[PDB]
RNA sequence: AUAUUGGCGAGAGACCGAUAGCGAACAGUACAGUGAUGGAAAGAUGAAAAGAACUUUGAAAAGAGAGUGAAAAAGUACGUGAAAUUGUUGAAAGGAAGGGCAUUUGAUCAGACAUGGUGUUUUGUGCCCUCUGCUCCUUGUGGGUAGGGGAUCUCGCAU
RNA sequence: GCCCUGGGCGCUCAAGCGUGUUACCUAUACUCUACCGUCAGGGUUGAUAUGAUGCCCUGACGAGUAGGCAGGCGUGGAGGUCAGUGACGAAGCCUAGACCGUAAGGUCGGGUCGAACGGCCUCUAGUGCAGAUCUUGGUGGUAGUAGCAGCGAAACCACACCAAGGGGCUUGGC
């Protein structure tokens, strides 16, 4: 439902495709504020981003790494999505990343296109 | 002659033949009793022929003889068929007296089929079918689909409903 | 040369984006110290949305619509040779319409015969859904006296809460135009006219350009003077058509494919 | 009846199959008690009254004893007691 | 009509048509002598042969019992007047919806069965 | 460029073909099968005055 | 009178169609070689630029709104967008997979605007009865078309 | 004569051995029937209640390398014909849709697409791909690895732990 969701897209970025995909998977489905806090902690090396497909530490209990370069772009895109939602007048607290995808961009380095969508959780329902 | 004409139309690209996937050569000529381009059925391959055709509601028994082959402008004569079925059948039989049984049978079958085709009148009498067949162009379909989505996106029905409810219950309870 | 054209414009767009970003940053920074300048610039720059660029009786209501003095009986049927989808839609029609009687199509009783029988039974309106494939495509509503009727196209039919037995509240939006308020009056006279607010059930009709969105929601208020709502199941959009103004005679507004070129006037 | 065939569908040949009365098995005799193997009254005990011309058996529960009314039944779905 | 006994309903597929994407599903006989399919070893895909020939009395007849006949216009449709039971009018995919309604009206008037009615039409 | 383009035809056979084509025009049924709308010609072969 | 793959200027092709046709449809150009020499890749937006005014997040990439436009599922990476390949949702299944014979379960698609035919009984009509006409050939077991009078009428149609 | 000395699971009045008498399972083997085609014969009109190049009856036959013969599917272009199809949508493409044929393929149902293409008799050939350590262009595992928090390949690529019988199908197990 467009009336309850916001979108943000980044194309032709130079971040590593595999690392970006791992970061997106590690953040898919998380709450917007919680996702931002997790990314900030990752930048602080307190938590690590799991690498389940493209690959041993205690941080991986929740095989992990700290892709700072990819995380920077991921958090920038998340901030852009939050700004779009604010422009749309959505409730930031209820916002959660419902869709996130990475696509290989034209070729050298391996650029990729990253797009994410945030949707408002349904609550306050009664007879 | 008929044999030369028959073989030329058969093996030398008759213009009005149609080839069905089943392998039957059809004949869309208006003057043929049967729509099959076989011998003794195609009017061009036989000097003597008989068929039933109609322009107005009246049905006519069309036949030709070698007396008019040299004059195509007067090739086919016609007679009112006396659309009473019982009278029409006997009139056709009398007109085709001494003709080949194939021609008589085919003419009778064609006349009966054309007479029973009057079901069109039955459907016309039982008119007022409200389905009203309508064709949708691809361009028209594109307009509704995308513009409807744009209107839904711009409408923001939830916000309007919330605003109306807030304005309604302010002094409505 | 393709390479020359692509290269020239590729660099041009990058420079244009750089200049735009720098100008926006400088404007924001200078406006932070001069808030009024931002307001003046916003006033001097209108977004020019399509909505902002739109290109420019009590007797009638009683005579051609139902009134509270007598609840309206609505006759519900389906076009001949109907199938499961039509009956499934008729189920929702029963669930939403006040007083409905379902009768199988007899395939031969003319529209005049149906109207005469309905008059004999004191029916108020006739509603018939029509299908081509296994999907609903159009809906019609006709009033018995004087035969005012409307035909609606159906699209985007989608089946999350369970509606209660309470009668939903009726709200109409964007029916300012004379033609629009006629459909609004039709909806206000075909749907229940007696609200039972207790139970927080609401039914809304929202037209934007030409399509009207019908949805049901539960509404709960909070101390913040705002009301939240939750989807109550089906999604519905309709498009008015053929505006017959009679049973089948004297069409007044019947839509034509040649329209919609103007992009505006939102009939 | 009177409409000439608008399409000459070939007529059927003279079938040499004369109808014959059903030759019921000797075990089936009037007044025999019958057990129904299928249908609404499956498993009920029924009395054999009369043979019908449609290859069915006219039977009765009797209706008063077990509620089975006069109905047609096929000999192949019935077991004949002694 | 005689029963339409389909000797082989399953569509024949070329050997390895699914193992490699470069091999089209269109049937092609194996030419190598060592090919197992050519020797029709047990368990291999069935090879088309004269045995699967359909009978003439039911060949080309659709399950409805009417033979398909492509129709381009009213003139072509009128040719099936004497063969309505045996033949059915099929509208070509390139026929615009404008002429489709006219063709369907004539078919209904003549009682000719339509294999793909209502195509491109809306009610 | 030295591929064969023209086909040698016996003059007698060429005259035979022309004569056969001319004769074929005398049959209305054969002409009708050719696709010409000659259904209304007063006479076949069509003869007109030299003033044409 | 004879030759003519160079030059200028013309008329044509059962010729080829951007991996073809001259190497070059936008090149003997970029490029490599001290050098003689070799030698490419690249066509199409959209009717027209009407080429996204304006708001808004970003040092920068470009995003979200908004609108132009028949279409932006045509946004100068632009006539159309399939495979190999890659990421997401869903279903399924788990030191392998792939195909054939027969079937269950799950999902899912078709599945007659068929609504008839026959004999009987009222009523209104016509090409039906009767009177009076006109018109085409040839001449014929015809066709076309008019003006007065009714329901002897089922000769057809509609009830 | 037998018993010790010289396929697995399994069995001992055997489920082992020799002989004797009956019940049964099957292969494309054989009988009949249902259908496709080849061959051989025959029927056919003062014209056929469907192209004498048509509609039929009868019997047998049907493997196959090289090779020979016959009947067809598809494409570029050309002569002819459909007073063909088509902005109310031609071609192409997609399609866990359907129909037709033994198949080359044709046709129709739904989505993108936009402006040309096709039903049929002939002529014409730069006419049909599964490979040629094949050419152009494109993309994967190798691999986020070797290597130089970040950047980042190359070779190679039909396919993926063992016991016995048999070069990596039979019977089983880490």
């Amino acid at each position: 439902n467009p009336a309850k969701s916001a979108s943000a897209r980044g194309s032709y970025l130079r971040v590593s495709f595999k690392n970006t995909r791992e970061t997106a998977q590690a953040i898919n489905g998380w709450e917007l504020t919680k996702a931002q806090k997790y990314l900030e902690q990752v930048l602080d090396h307190q938590r690590a981003i799991p690498f389940r497909r493209f690959n041993r530490t205690a941080q991986g209990k929740e095989k992990a790494r700290w892709p700072a370069k990819s995380v920077k772009f991921v958090q920038g895109l998340l901030q852009n999505a939050a700004a779009n939602a604010e422009a749309k007048g959505l409730d930031a607290t209820k916002l959660y990343v419902s869709h996130i995808q990475v696509n290989q961009a034209p070729k050298e380095s391996s650029p990729s296109h990253i797009e994410l969508v945030v949707t408002e959780k349904e609550e306050a329902v009664a007879k | 002659s008929d044999e030369i004409v028959w073989q030329v139309i058969n093996q030398s690209f008759c213009s009005h033949r149609i080839k069905a996937p089943n392998g039957q050569n059809f004949c869309r000529n208006e003057y043929n009793v049967t729509g099959l381009c076989t011998r003794q059925s195609c009017p061009l391959a036989n000097s003597k022929y008989a068929t039933v055709k109609c322009d107005n509601g009246k049905l006519y028994l069309y036949m030709k003889t070698p007396e008019r082959a040299h004059t195509p402008a007067k090739l086919w004569e016609r007679i009112k068929l006396s659309k009473n079925y019982t009278k029409a059948l006997q009139q056709i039989d009398e007109h085709l007296l001494h003709w080949s049984k194939f021609f008589r049978h085919k003419c009778k079958q064609r006349f009966t089929k054309l007479t029973q085709v009057m079901i069109t009148e039955r459907r016309l009498a039982l008119r007022e079918e409200e389905r009203h067949y309508v064709g949708v162009a691809p361009k028209v379909k594109r307009r509704e689909q995308n513009r409807e989505r744009k209107a839904l996106v711009a409408a923001k029905i939830e916000k309007a409903i919330e605003k109306e409810l807030m304005d309604r219950l302010k002094s409505g309870a | 040369n393709k390479l020359k054209r692509q290269e020239i414009f590729a660099d041009i767009k990058h420079e244009k984006n750089k200049e735009r970003h720098t100008m926006r940053r400088k404007r924001a920074k200078e406006e932070r110290e001069n808030p009024e300048l931002r307001e003046q610039r916003l006033k001097e720059n209108v977004t020019q949305t399509i909505e902002n660029t739109r290109v420019y009786e009590d007797d009638l209501m009683r005579y051609f619509n139902s009134n509270s003095n007598e609840p309206p009986k609505i006759f519900l049927t389906t076009n001949v040779n109907a199938k499961k989808s039509a009956y499934e839609f008729a189920n929702i029609l029963i669930e939403i319409l006040p007083n409905v009687t379902f009768v199988k199509r007899k395939f031969g009783y003319k529209l005049k015969e149906i109207s005469d029988i309905c008059i004999k039974r004191n029916f108020t309106d006739i509603v018939i859904i029509n299908e081509d494939k296994k999907k609903v495509t159009g809906l019609t509503f006709i009033h018995l006296p004087e035969g005012p009727t409307f035909y609606f196209k159906l699209s985007s039919f989608v089946e999350h809460g369970r509606p209660t037995s309470h009668i939903p509240e009726l709200i109409l939006n964007n029916f300012q135009t004379r033609l629009g308020q006629t459909v609004g009056r039709l909806f206000q006279s075909i749907l229940p006219q007696n609200p039972d607010i207790e139970g927080r059930q609401v039914i809304t009709l929202h037209n934007q350009r030409d399509y009207i969105f019908f949805r049901r929601h539960r509404y709960v208020f909070k101390d913040n003077e705002r009301v939240g709502l939750q989807e109550l199941g089906p999604q519905f959009t309709l498009k008015l058509k053929r505006l017959q103004r009679g049973i089948k005679e004297e069409t007044e507004w019947e839509h034509k494919p040649e329209m919609d070129k103007e992009k505006k006037k939102f009939y | 009846p009177k409409w000439y065939p608008s399409e000459d569908v070939a007529a059927l040949k003279k079938t040499r199959k004369a109808a014959r009365p059903q030759k019921l098995r000797a075990s089936l005799v009037p007044g025999t008690v019958l057990i129904l193997l299928a249908g609404r009254f499956r498993g009920k005990r029924v009395v054999y009254l009369k043979h019908l011309e449609d290859n069915t058996l006219l039977i009765s529960g009797p209706f008063k004893v077990n509620g089975v009314p006069l109905r047609r039944v096929n000999a192949r779905y019935v077991i004949a007691t002694s | 009509h005689p029963k339409i006994v389909k000797k082989h309903t399953k569509k024949f597929k070329r050997h390895h048509s699914d193992r490699y994407h470069r091999v089209a599903e269109n049937w092609r006989k194996q030419k190598g002598i060592d090919s197992v399919v050519r020797r029709r070893f047990r368990g291999n895909i069935s090879q088309p042969k004269i045995g699967y020939g359909s009978n003439k009395k039911t060949k080309f007849l659709s399950p409805s019992g009417h033979k398909t006949f492509l129709v381009a216009n009213v003139k072509d449709l009128e040719t099936l007047t004497m063969h309505t039971k045996t033949y059915a009018a099929e509208i070509a995919h390139n026929i615009s919806a404008k002429n489709r309604v006219v063709i369907l009206a004539r078919a209904k008037a003549l009682g000719i069965k339509v294999t793909n009615p209502k195509g491109r039409l809306a009610l | 460029t030295w591929r064969k383009w023209n086909v040698k035809v016996n003059h007698n056979e060429k005259r035979y073909a022309t004569a056969s084509a001319i004769a074929a025009t005398a049959v209305a049924s054969l002409v009708l099968a050719r696709g010409h709308r000659v259904e209304k010609i007063p006479e076949i072969p069509l003869v007109v005055s030299t003033d044409l």
